[PDB]
DNA sequence: AAGACGAGGGCCAGTGCCGTAC
DNA sequence: GCGATACGGCACTGGCCCTCGTCTT
């Protein structure tokens, strides 16, 4: 509860007092830092990689803001459930066959007469009604799976069983805040009620082939707050007892964070062959790694300062040009896991990033 | 009813046999024990039609039945015998099927070898295995060669059809195929994987050898070594498994060649093809050689296992068979995902703990950590050599605007950047290891130019050696430390020196920071060395410890972990939640390639009963299939089966990650598997072997008697009476029970009780002392006891008495040290001579407890035969569908059908009661007790498990997944007669 | 005929009277189809990669929907000037700097009047006013060339002179349909009156420093609309034929692989192996192996021409024998055989073959 | 300029400890 | 005098051998 300053001073979020847990968990905050968005912005690419692309069956949707008939949208479900009969069509009305989107939605907040938004990553699974339980436990354990990697400390990230008013079963996804767990996911199976109602003239335009023979699809729905899931990560980021020495950093996923690498320049002054750093910049951001530029600066001051700094922004490695690289081609490295002096090439920087990152992506 | 336990019998009218005198020392003996408060409990006797026999007695039945099952495979195997062999053939055809090679050699394009018996051997590439790729097989005619579907260079998908060897000949006797290790050569044989039959069984040298002049693994160390004080005589009458040993032995001919390349495991299929015609010859030479240990075996084997009954049972329990489906696959897929996850989240948090702790190098500030000061942390900057010059120094050589006329500087900046890079390559070699970090750190991690590369620190472990050290507080103490054995633990005074002094150069140790942590623990060499806990400074040696092996690490101590010392940190529940991790994965960690590789030939449609078509079941585009366990028929001792994936299969345990694989053995839809665990045997085999000798009846014994007292329903048995004592149920009381028989070692029991039990030292020591009551007594200077009735005398000559030796009292252990002292056959009963090498005459022997573990496993092991036999002669009597066996020792499970199981399970029954008979017959008397003539436990259902309710780990929810219940039994399935007509 | 192909192939979604121009053009829907989702998203993703070459650094941010006085937003401006003072530090007020955003703005369309929405890319370039106009004309040339280059024709779009009293000089960027010239983009030069306006005072931490001076900047305004260029590039890659020929880096689906034998599952394991294999490297690809039928290869060619798929794959029985796979450009419509080994290296050469300017 | 000693890493079998079943 | 029959795993290690480096002729 004080790595606030951190997120103030490096900015993961505003820079405003008026930060408080209530303020941040209804959406009602001023908004991300630029680290903060892009953090989020990783993580919705992880969901949409994870979620979208390796399982087939599986089409992005576009869900509308608002009702052509002022208050806005609570949920992207009925948005995706609208485009249920194209998407079937698309399917070759083979199901089960589901809907993504990750998208902002508008809650109405009591504070006790505002309204708060908040980005969330919903999926509408329409599965038949033979098999809809076994895919509910499927998406369960493979969400949160999906939510106890890039974790520290993935004991925080729990599920809960739970049925609804009528009968109807369902999944919670929390995580352990400092205060007390908190909502980040939920999974629920609708038994096709509101494509019923959405439907009530031809039905027959809803049966779907469950295989040998057409039944009307069962709805499966999760919704993921990637706001409290950006939050969640970034208290799970940082750190406890006799360690006997303390340093201030926060360990993001190397996937998910913000920025990868961050390029300056050493010993220094050194004119006027800098230009170099510029062609290794270009060749990292071609490759699609984040690179910080330490090029303009006021310091001039300890190593221990922006070693701290780039800490604090959870960038992964800190590579130095110095003029002794200029002579042979070695440049400095410093790991954030393990804070240690590394020397290596060039390219063979570029090519350890981009196996850093896919590997880091793997097991 | 009478004799204190019978039952209605007509294996015999007389009979007594009543020994008034034996029975009157055994009633007084049973008295001053002592055991005279019957409960007088008669069991519910049964009254059934009993199956016919053949006379005279149960002997010549087993006899009969034995050998009509077994003739045809012994009238092929004698054809195998007097086989006159032509040549091998100048050349081996590169055609798709079986080749057959008679008059010269000739190649004859043929799909199915026709022959009455042939030795076998198949060859399997191993680098897309597991399909067949070539095979030999030379018969009493003439020779053949099958080639597989690997000649025309495809990308095959191998989701293994009927692709395996096809062998067995169509109807619209008969069969014997004999191999080294015959049960893989079966795994790949196409028509041995359908859900009926079979007619063709397989005979294994290996196993015949193991029967024959077989060793004890202990044996074959020292064996091998080859390369106490007449421990060497046996060294050259038996020989290891292997086949070029076996035939060295059996044959004792020129030394076979083995492939120097391994070309069927170590290459491709492309090194196959280029070195085809060699491959064959090898294959050929190995048919040949097993051929030849074959003909010298079975006759060798035929005198020394003479009763059919072994032959028979060696027969059928190598025709084993596990149905599954693709609830398999499933099961793979999840298991391997759930240690996946679990190895990830260890390996986090280990790798965590290596990178924060990596961090204290700067300065040298690691010699004050009381953990991590043994290890290297080593900065290395290596190296360059000189080619630039000369003599100058190279080590020293706010404006706002918005320009970007120079729109090609940036390929400028690329140019350069390209052009500088090219240029350093020539000046390092090989690429090492990251040596800015420290050594530690380096061996922690994966090298650079490894195709499976991981970011961080990997290789981390649990169990290994530095990792522990890394984070765990140490036993109210702070450091741990490894030499001959890592951190003491489990499994009139006396005092010892101390010694401080500096020269030089060491590394520096310290030990203030220890003393500081025991201080900080108990802010919540002498003394503290007993019961609490304690580091010194130097030394280093025991200074107080139980055990005499050590434990690195601390793996099994979760409630020596969750009950304060010890303890981890940091920090928390992290490590006893660590520990957990590590016994969840514990089982597949050791097991994983052996499951994900266990093979399984899938039959489609065309190939299946259908009449299970016709049953409701499919299932859904479900897949159908089955794998043959591999079994060698006997591994020592005593020819009991070996497999390295199913005889260790873990069992139901909801801790375990793949603890449901011994459930994943699904029956097919109309058929369902029935089975049995015989409660107890070896217990029970020592009785008799105790009473029978003793005297007539079966409870003329302090041992024997409360043996067959017991009933595990509502009740208790032995080992349940020695669990509550308390005492510890219940397998716990088991081992400690049968370690009791074979050598009840006063610090074994004492360290095995105490580590189950979980109390003080003392008063486990009087329990131990108590119930060492059993083995006592027993027998110039000597033991004060001996056959006279006191040992004092003055220049007594009496060499001549000093050869008798015999505990006392309770048990019976002379029996089975006397049938430990004949220096021939030691057989009883059935019945059957093993070990060349452990056989006394010629042998030291010092090896007594692995013979009277031989004599008493041996029974248990005839009693496996007697009931594979027995079950086998009234399922092919009677219309029994499904005949298939799948045994592990004492339990044994059958795969029948849905409409034949409770008529099964009766032959069960039958076949227990028959075979009790049976060893109660061949001491005497015929007359057997009743709370044990019977099974208590007879298992029915589709999956075979332990408990009839069976709970898992990895699918949470068994019947959540297409599953079904258990049905425990019983009494209710003794109303079903033998006979078709039920119900 | 082009505004049908895009309803059967799912660009747009399902609509009978609001499939109009003027409802296209108009915020109003009918939001969007999967392939027009997809490849917004890689336009979007262009968009931002177009801009993060761009030196030194410009941070993303995100505005609010809503009124912070309790009124949804119409353009992508007031949410950067919030942020302005705050990246001021991420920046230490060392030179001229800008905020990129891409965000969902709406607007009144005109019974009684609805409400259309339009997700435009925003880009607020704070900059000295005695260097603001020549870096207006820097955004004009990279964003008129930025839309070069995915152009299948550069004539087709244009770019416009303007100015007035309340902005000095600003640059508009039509798009030529050639139904009639549309507004793409808008680059404006909005003076300091509109972040003077919110934090008055005491405007002194406005002013960033500019070599040793201290000057309250210029705000100039970037303001694309990624929905008319999504319309724009279809408009642009229409060509008995009816086939769509977007851009490779801008397709959406760039290959798809079906079956050609008759109903295996060896064949679905192989499609189901290159399906993963081209998933792997970052290559979307169209699943019609599953299939049902595989009725006809015409008309098979024809959707997926009309989907602007680059290549199509087929996998015969002859892969299970050879491993050779026929390939099937769009471009050029030659119908080719490779191996299936080669085929992940040559589609990413052929999308890195694509990356000139 | 060629030859010889020395340091580092991969492949190998051997050994100690742990893991399962009966 | 004594747990017994197996079955495998991983961590660690001393040793053979190729490769690169580097001193030496
Ligand atoms: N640690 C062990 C376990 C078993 N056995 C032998 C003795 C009996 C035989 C069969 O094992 P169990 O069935 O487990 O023993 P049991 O007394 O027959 O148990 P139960 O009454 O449940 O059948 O294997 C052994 O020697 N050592
Ligand atoms: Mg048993
Ligand atoms: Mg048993």
């Amino acid at each position: 509860a004080l790595l606030e300053i951190c997120q103030r001073r490096h900015f993961l979020s505003g820079s405003k007092q008026q930060l408080s847990r209530d303020s941040l968990l209804s959406g009602c905050h001023p908004g991300f830092g630029p680290l903060g968005v892009e953090l989020r912005k990783n993580l919705a690419a992880e969901w949409w990689t994870s979620v979208v692309v390796f399982r087939e069956q599986v089409f992005p949707v576009d869900a509308l803001h608002h009702k052509p008939g002022g208050k806005l949208r609570e949920n992207l479900l009925h948005g995706a459930l609208e485009h249920y009969v194209n998407c079937l069509d698309l399917v070759n009305k083979r199901l089960p066959y589901g809907l993504a989107q990750i998208g902002v939605c508008f809650h109405p907040v009591f504070d006790t007469k505002s309204i708060g938004e908040k980005t969330e990553a919903s999926l509408v699974w329409f599965t038949p009604p033979r098999t809809s339980n076994q895919w509910l436990d499927f998406w369960l354990r493979h969400r949160l799976q999906w939510w106890r990697k890039f974790a520290m400390s993935p004991s925080n990230f729990s599920s809960s069983d739970c049925q609804d008013e009528e009968g109807r079963k369902g999944n919670k996804l929390y995580y352990n805040f400092p205060w007390g767990k908190e909502l980040i996911e939920t999974l629920w199976n609708l038994g096709d009620h509101e494509l019923l109602h959405m439907y009530p003239g031809n039905v027959s335009k809803l049966h779907g082939r469950d295989g040998r023979k057409n039944v009307v699809p069962c709805v499966l729905s999760v919704n993921g707050d990637l706001d409290r899931g950006m939050l969640a990560y970034l208290y799970d980021s940082f750190q406890t007892r006799k360690k006997n020495l303390h340093r201030k950093v926060l360990k993001l996923h190397p996937c998910l964070a913000p920025i990868k690498v961050a390029l300056d320049v050493g010993r220094g002054p050194t004119l006027e062959l800098r230009q170099v750093c510029q062609g290794l910049f270009n060749e990292l951001l071609e490759n699609g790694i984040s690179v910080w530029p330490g090029y303009l600066e006021t310091m001039q001051s300890s190593l221990e300062q922006l070693y701290s700094k780039y800490d604090e922004m959870s960038i992964l490695f800190t590579v130095l040009v110095t003029e002794t690289t200029l002579e042979n081609g070695l440049i400095h490295l410093r790991s954030r896991d393990t804070t240690m002096k590394e020397m290596m090439h060039i390219s063979k920087l570029k090519d350890f990033l981009i196996k850093y990152i896919s590997s880091a992506k793997n097991v | 009813m009478l004799s204190r336990g019978l039952h209605e019998q007509i294996f015999g009218q007389g009979g007594e046999m009543p020994g008034e005198a034996a029975v009157r020392r055994s009633v007084e003996h049973l008295q001053k024990h002592g055991l005279w408060g019957q409960p007088a409990v008669p069991l519910p006797d049964v009254e059934l039609r009993l199956p016919p026999l053949y006379g005279d007695n149960l002997d010549q039945h087993f006899r009969l039945l034995a050998q009509k099952q077994s003739l045809p495979y012994l009238e092929a195997a004698n054809l195998l015998l007097q086989a006159q062999l032509p040549p091998k053939p100048p050349a081996w055809a590169w055609a798709e099927g079986w080749t057959r090679y008679g008059p010269e050699g000739e190649a004859v394009p043929v799909a199915i070898p026709e022959e009455r018996a042939l030795v076998f051997a198949v060859a399997v590439c191993l680098a897309e295995g597991t399909c067949p790729t070539l095979a030999v097989a030379i018969s009493p005619s003439a020779w053949y060669s099958w080639c597989s579907q690997r000649l025309v260079e495809e990308r095959y998908s191998w989701t293994s059809q009927l692709s395996p060897a096809d062998l067995i000949p169509l109807e619209v006797q008969e069969q014997l195929v004999v191999g080294h290790n015959v049960s893989f050569d079966r795994a790949h044989i196409r028509e041995q994987y359908l859900i009926q039959g079979s007619r063709m069984r397989f005979l294994d040298t290996m196993s015949m050898h193991m029967a024959i002049s077989g060793l004890s693994s202990f044996q074959r160390s020292l064996w091998i070594a080859a390369k106490a004080i007449s421990s060497w005589d046996w060294l050259d009458i038996s020989s290891v498994n292997s086949l070029a040993e076996v035939h060295r032995l059996y044959v004792g001919g020129p030394p076979l060649e083995k492939e120097p390349r391994e070309l069927f495991v170590k290459g491709t299929m492309k090194d196959i093809r280029e070195n085809f015609q060699d491959l064959m010859q090898y294959c050929a030479q190995d048919v040949w050689a097993t051929h030849e240990v074959f003909q010298q075996q079975l006759p060798l084997f035929l005198e020394r296992c003479p009763h059919p009954v072994t032959l028979a049972g060696m027969l059928e329990m190598g025709v084993s068979y596990l149905p599954v489906n693709q609830n398999w696959e499933r099961y793979l897929a999840e298991a391997q995902g759930t240690y996946e996850e679990l190895q990830r989240e260890m390996k986090k948090s280990l790798m965590d703990l290596a990178n924060d702790a990596c961090q204290l190098l700067s300065g040298e500030r690691y010699k004050e950590d009381p953990w991590l000061w043994d290890l290297e942390w080593d900065l290395q900057e290596f190296k360059q050599k000189k080619a630039k010059k000369v003599k100058k120094e190279p080590a020293t050589a706010l404006g706002p605007c918005s320009e970007e006329e120079e729109f090609q500087q940036d390929v400028m900046a690329r140019a350069c950047l390209q052009k500088l890079k090219g240029t350093t390559e020539l000046l390092p070699k090989r690429p090492q290891h990251l040596p800015g970090h420290p050594g530690w750190y380096r061996k922690l991690c994966p090298r650079l130019d490894d195709p499976a590369w991981t970011p961080g620190p990997s290789l981390l472990s649990l169990q290994m050696r530095v990792t522990p050290k890394l984070m765990a507080l140490t036993w109210d103490g702070f450091p741990l430390h490894y030499s001959e054995r890592h951190g003491w633990g489990y499994l009139n005074l006396a005092k010892l020196p101390t010694g401080t002094t500096l020269e030089s150069a060491g590394v520096v140790c310290p030990y203030r920071a220890i003393e500081s942590l025991y201080r900080k623990h108990c802010l919540e060499p002498y003394n503290d060395v007993d019961i609490p806990g304690c580091w010194f400074f130097k030394l280093p040696h025991k200074d107080g410890n139980s055990c005499n092996v050590g434990s690195p690490f601390a793996k099994d101590f979760l409630p020596k972990m969750e009950d304060g010392t010890l303890q981890a940190g940091p920090g928390g529940a992290s490590g006893p939640r660590a520990l957990e991790i590590n016994k969840m994965i514990s089982f597949w960690r050791n097991a994983h390639k052996r499951i994900s590789s266990q093979m399984v030939v899938w039959l489609p449609r065309s190939a299946l009963p259908r009449a299970v078509i016709r049953h409701p079941d499919y299932d859904e585009e479900g897949l159908y299939g089955a794998i043959l366990p591999q079994v060698v028929t006997a591994g020592t001792i005593t020819r009991r089966a070996v497999e390295p994936t199913w005889l260790t299969a873990s069992n139901a345990r909801p801790d375990r990650v793949g603890s449901e694989l011994k459930a994943m053995v699904q029956a097919p839809p109309g058929y369902t598997l029935v089975g049995a665990d015989v409660d107890s045997q070896e217990l029970w085999i020592a009785a008799v072997l105790g009473d029978a000798h003793f005297a007539g009846m079966h409870g003329c014994t302090a041992f024997g008697w409360m043996t067959l007292q017991g009933r595990k329903s509502r009740g208790t048995d032995l080992h349940s009476k020695t669990a509550t004592t308390v005492g510890i149920s219940r397998e716990h009381a088991k081992i400690f029970n049968y370690g009791r028989i074979y050598g009840a070692g006063q610090p074994f029991a004492e360290r095995l009780l105490m580590q189950f039990n979980h109390r003080l030292t003392q008063q486990e020591a009087a329990e131990k002392a108590q119930q060492m009551y059993a083995a006592t007594k027993g027998l110039l200077r000597k033991v004060q006891r001996e056959t006279a009735r006191k040992s004092q005398w003055k220049k007594w000559e009496v060499v001549a008495e000093r050869a008798w030796k015999g505990g006392t009292e309770s048990e019976m252990f002379n029996k089975l040290e006397s049938i430990a002292t004949s220096d021939i056959p030691r057989t009883p009963v059935l019945g059957c001579c093993i070990s060349r090498a452990l056989e006394p005459s010629a042998v030291q022997e010092e090896f007594m407890t692995s013979r009277v573990n031989w004599v008493v496993q041996s029974s248990a092991v005839d009693y496996l035969h007697l009931m594979l036999v027995a079950m086998k002669w009234l399922f092919e009597e009677f219309a029994i569908d499904g005949r298939f066996c799948i045994s592990i020792h004492d339990e044994v499970r059958y795969l029948v059908r849905e409409e034949d199981r409770y008529r099964a399970a009766l032959a069960l029954q039958i076949t227990n009661l028959l075979t009790r008979c049976m060893f109660a017959y061949k001491l005497g008397l015929n007359d057997l007790p009743q709370s044990v003539a019977f099974f208590s436990a007879v298992d029915i259902d589709r999956c075979l498990r332990k408990e009839v309710t069976m709970d898992c780990k990895t699918p949470s929810n068994p019947t959540g997944m297409e599953r079904r219940y258990g049905i425990p039994q019983g009494e209710a399935l003794d109303i079903y007669q033998i006979i078709e007509l039920t119900k």
